[PDB]
């Protein structure tokens, strides 16, 4: 399939070069897998998701997105213009309030709940989780994510937008999960990005158009918006039997474009993320 | 934690 005038950053995940405008991917699209995005919500009655998502879980007074980050980030992984896997079931749980804070006791207990959940969900190809947030290093948070991992999910975590090591983040340190650097359209590392031996991949993350609440859209920038494309592409080559959950962090790391980034400091990764579909 |  081919999606002419995508976003740059799906045309970048399916390209071997910067500068192309059109997002080629198998038609299977993800279908069969789900993804559990752990942010502010998702405002899932948006005609961009088709009735492929819905809220499962809030810590707060209600599941609505009142902030827009989670909107985005799953449009980013599965809308049917945004979405890198236009046919993957979306699941908010939404571990941020409103105002974009939220607990490491919340976050946690989000992720444990994630571990379960999927024993309640038909995902027969696959389950990913994207955590778009963190913050300063918790053992406790990094736990977590190894336990979600670990329990058969794909975990997606943003590295974080201090310019800085993520080793001193959580759960971007934990070694276990998928840690994803963020890229700009003349493939440079983004100025903000996290770095570092904990990188696992870059994904596109300046100036990425996706959805966002009140039915709308908006381009915004962060490894927020790296880690959903990672994601996505997660979703989409276990819906096509390329891999599983446990091994997709390493076959995206395996498949990636090696070499294309600037500004990649010596000894974090020179790999950006790639579908590999050749029609 | 905050949104990233
Ligand atoms: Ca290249
Ligand atoms: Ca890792």
């Amino acid at each position: 399939a081919a999606q002419t005038n995508a976003p740059w950053g799906l045309a970048r995940i399916s390209s071997t070069s910067p500068g192309t405008s059109t997002y080629y991917y198998d038609e299977s699209a993800g279908q069969g897998s789900c993804v559990y995005v752990i942010d502010t919500g998702i405002e899932a009655s948006h005609p961009e998701f088709e009735g492929r998502a819905q809220m499962v879980k809030t810590y707060y007074y209600s599941s609505r997105d009142g902030n827009g980050h989670g909107t985005h980030c799953a449009g980013t992984v599965g809308s049917r213009t945004y979405g890198v896997a236009k046919k993957t079931q979306l699941f908010g749980v939404k571990v941020l309030d409103d105002n974009g804070s939220g607990q490491y006791s919340t976050i946690i207990a989000g992720m444990d709940f994630v571990a379960s959940d999927k024993n309640n969900r038909n995902c027969p190809k696959g389950v990913v989780a994207s955590l778009s947030l963190g913050g300063g290093y918790s053992s406790s948070v990094n736990s977590a994510a190894a336990r979600l991992q670990s329990s058969g999910v794909m975990v997606a975590v943003a590295a974080g937008n201090n310019n800085a090591d993520a080793r001193n983040y959580s759960p971007a340190s934990e070694p276990s999960v998928c840690t994803v650097g963020a890229s700009d359209r003349y493939d440079r590392r983004s100025s903000f990005s996290n770095y570092g031996s904990v990188l696992d991949i870059f994904g596109p993350g300046t100036d990425i158009l996706s959805t966002w609440i009140g039915g709308s859209t908006r381009s915004i920038s962060g490894t927020s918006m790296a880690t959903p494309h990672v994601a996505g592409l997660a979703a989409y080559l276990m819906t096509l039997g390329k891999t599983t959950a446990a091994s997709a962090c390493r076959y995206i790391a395996d498949t990636a474009n090696k070499g294309d980034l600037s500004n990649i400091p010596f000894g974090t990764v020179n790999l950006l993320a790639y579908n590999n579909y050749q029609a | 934690a905050a949104p990233f």
